[PDB]
């Protein structure tokens, strides 16, 4: 059923799995019109689906385009986002497809069941968990290339860059996880913790700096600080 | 008018015949139902004074056949018989007609109530359902299990109604997966109606017989079914104009048959508030969701 607190290390064993969220798949800035109504315009977006093991990220580029001449956007992105997802499964060999995807926003539920009757053996589930993928487009290389897409575009990447290589998967998750909450409590302190120093440089290759251990102890001690300081900044304690 | 005869009645039981009931006490010398209206479908039911577990009945025709109720002890429940010598019947019958031995079904001239909610229940269509070939009448109870509950266990003694699922390959077109989720036109129309029922009288019926057997035996399964079909018309954004009449009055008959107390458990609270309120159909049910209104305000 449900992913929770209780299951965890479940995401880390050796069955293939897929978290997939939608929350930037159909983004829009709000405005006046000349005649002061307000009016959206949507800009790209993206399907965040991560295998939480390896790091591998389908990041599915949504363009603007497919929304022409489309009605309730938020009802059509929910079923686009499982036609993606299942396109993406049938392409993959039958030894890479997942067993399971869980789905980060419960809506996500119908839309993906429905488009996956093809696969009566993968499990859809939703998860308790509140994860933090809505950040991703604070991600800087994950939003460049969103934003510079003008077709419809799939780009693999290895959320973790090489952190397999020094710790384990559940390790890696809880590093991404913690990089993603502070992102999203106060990004411009987070930003500045991660790229404040231009010594510490992220590779061609990768999406985050080449800390070492130690500085990476540092750096998740500094994300800590920040989310519990918004969280009093919020709340005042 | 025919007649339903009883060689006795051993034990004390609760009779239903269609819509009415009435208390039979043990050994009480009770010899049966006169009067029964040709032309419908009946139901005779019991509900046993010791064991109100298990209600059960049979659905018969008198046009298919001479029938009469017999309890039998070892098993221990009223069994309806068929008797091949028609003298011996007429005979028998007359007999306890001349004795005032019967209860006469007590209709009221203005009252259409069973025809209502029989209109498109036809006996060769209850047969299909429960299915037990050497009778010409048909019995169910409280506990029998429809095939869909079964999927998700003896068959033999199932309700065979029509599966119908909306996440499942039927309902859904590849390719139309957004479209047939939302507006079920192709699973009601081409799928159900043209291809499985062949027309709207014998939905109707299934949808019909699926509540009788629901209000009389508390059978859970043709509950389901019943909400089921009544769902899938009302998440159709194109249904033929003649149905949407015909269902608003078929529903009305069944709300306002429907016990008062018995609400809590063979209504769905999700799929009426769907129907009469968020779905396509949701103004084109008029007098049911006036009754619904004025007898059932909390449910909604
Ligand atoms: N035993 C016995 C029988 C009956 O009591 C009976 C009663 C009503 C009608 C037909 C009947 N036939 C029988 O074989």
């Amino acid at each position: 059923g449900a992913m929770n607190s209780s299951n965890y290390a479940e995401l880390f064993n050796n069955d293939i799995k897929l978290f997939v969220d939608d929350t930037n798949v159909y983004r829009v800035t709000v405005h006046k019109t000349f005649e002061g109504n307000v009016a959206t315009k949507a800009i790209n977006g993206c399907i965040f689906t991560l295998n939480p093991k390896t790091g591998h990220l389908f990041l599915k580029i949504i363009h603007t385009s497919v929304w022409a001449g489309q009605k309730r956007l938020s009802q059509l992105a929910k079923w686009k986002t499982a036609e993606e997802v299942s396109a993406l499964v049938r392409s993959l060999p039958k030894e890479e497809q997942p067993k399971q995807i869980i789905v980060t926003r419960k809506a996500m539920l119908d839309p993906l069941e429905v488009h996956m009757l093809d696969f009566p053996n993968i499990a859809i589930r939703p998860t308790e968990l509140r994860l933090p993928f809505s950040a991703a487009m604070s991600i800087d290389k994950l939003s460049d290339v969103v934003m510079k897409a003008t077709e419809p575009q799939m780009v693999l990447f290895n959320i973790y860059d090489d952190w397999l290589d020094r710790i384990s998967s559940y390790t890696a998750f809880s590093r991404l996880t913690l990089l993603l909450r502070a992102l999203k409590t106060n990004e411009e302190s987070a930003k500045m913790i991660l790229l404040s120093d231009p010594t510490i440089t992220i590779k061609s290759y990768h999406l985050w700096p080449s800390f070492t251990d130690e500085q990476w102890i540092t750096i998740e001690s500094q994300m800590r600080d920040l989310i519990l300081t918004e969280y009093g900044r919020k709340y005042n304690v | 008018m025919n007649t339903v005869p009883f060689t006795s009645a051993p034990i004390e039981v609760t009779i239903g015949i269609d819509q009415y009931s009435f208390n039979v006490k043990e050994n009480q010398p009770f010899h049966g139902i006169k009067d029964i209206p040709i032309g419908h479908v009946h139901v005779i039911h019991f509900q046993h004074a010791d064991n109100s577990s298990m209600r059960y009945g049979y659905w018969f025709d008198c046009r298919m056949g001479n029938f009469y109720i017999q309890y039998d002890p070892k098993d221990g429940l009223y069994k309806m018989m068929e008797e091949r010598d028609g003298a011996k019947f007429e005979n028998i019958v007359h007999n306890f007609k001349e004795r005032q031995m019967m209860v006469s079904y007590p209709k009221i001239d203005e009252d259409d109530t069973w025809y209502n909610l029989t209109e498109f229940v036809q006996m060769d269509k209850i047969r299909k359902i429960v299915r037990k070939d050497e009778n010409q009448f048909s019995y169910v109870d409280s506990s029998m299990t429809t095939v869909q509950e079964n999927e998700l266990s003896d068959p033999a003694h199932s309700l065979n109604y029509t599966v119908i699922n909306f996440k499942s390959r039927e309902a859904i077109r590849p390719g139309h997966e957004m479209e047939d989720f939302l507006d079920k036109s192709y699973y009601l129309n081409t799928v159900m109606l043209q291809g499985i029922f062949k027309n709207s009288s014998n939905y109707f019926g299934e949808l019909q017989f699926a509540f009788l057997n629901a209000m009389f035996f508390g059978n859970y399964g043709s509950s389901l079914q019943w909400h089921a079909m009544i769902e899938l018309i009302c998440s159709s954004a194109t249904v033929p104009k003649h149905m949407l009449d015909k269902l608003d009055e078929i529903l009305y008959y069944q709300i306002k048959t429907l016990p008062e107390q018995y609400s809590d458990i063979l209504l769905n609270e999700r799929v009426w508030n769907i129907c009469l309120y968020s779905s396509f159909q949701k103004n084109s049910l008029h007098n049911t969701e006036k009754i619904m209104e004025n007898k059932y305000p909390e449910l909604l």
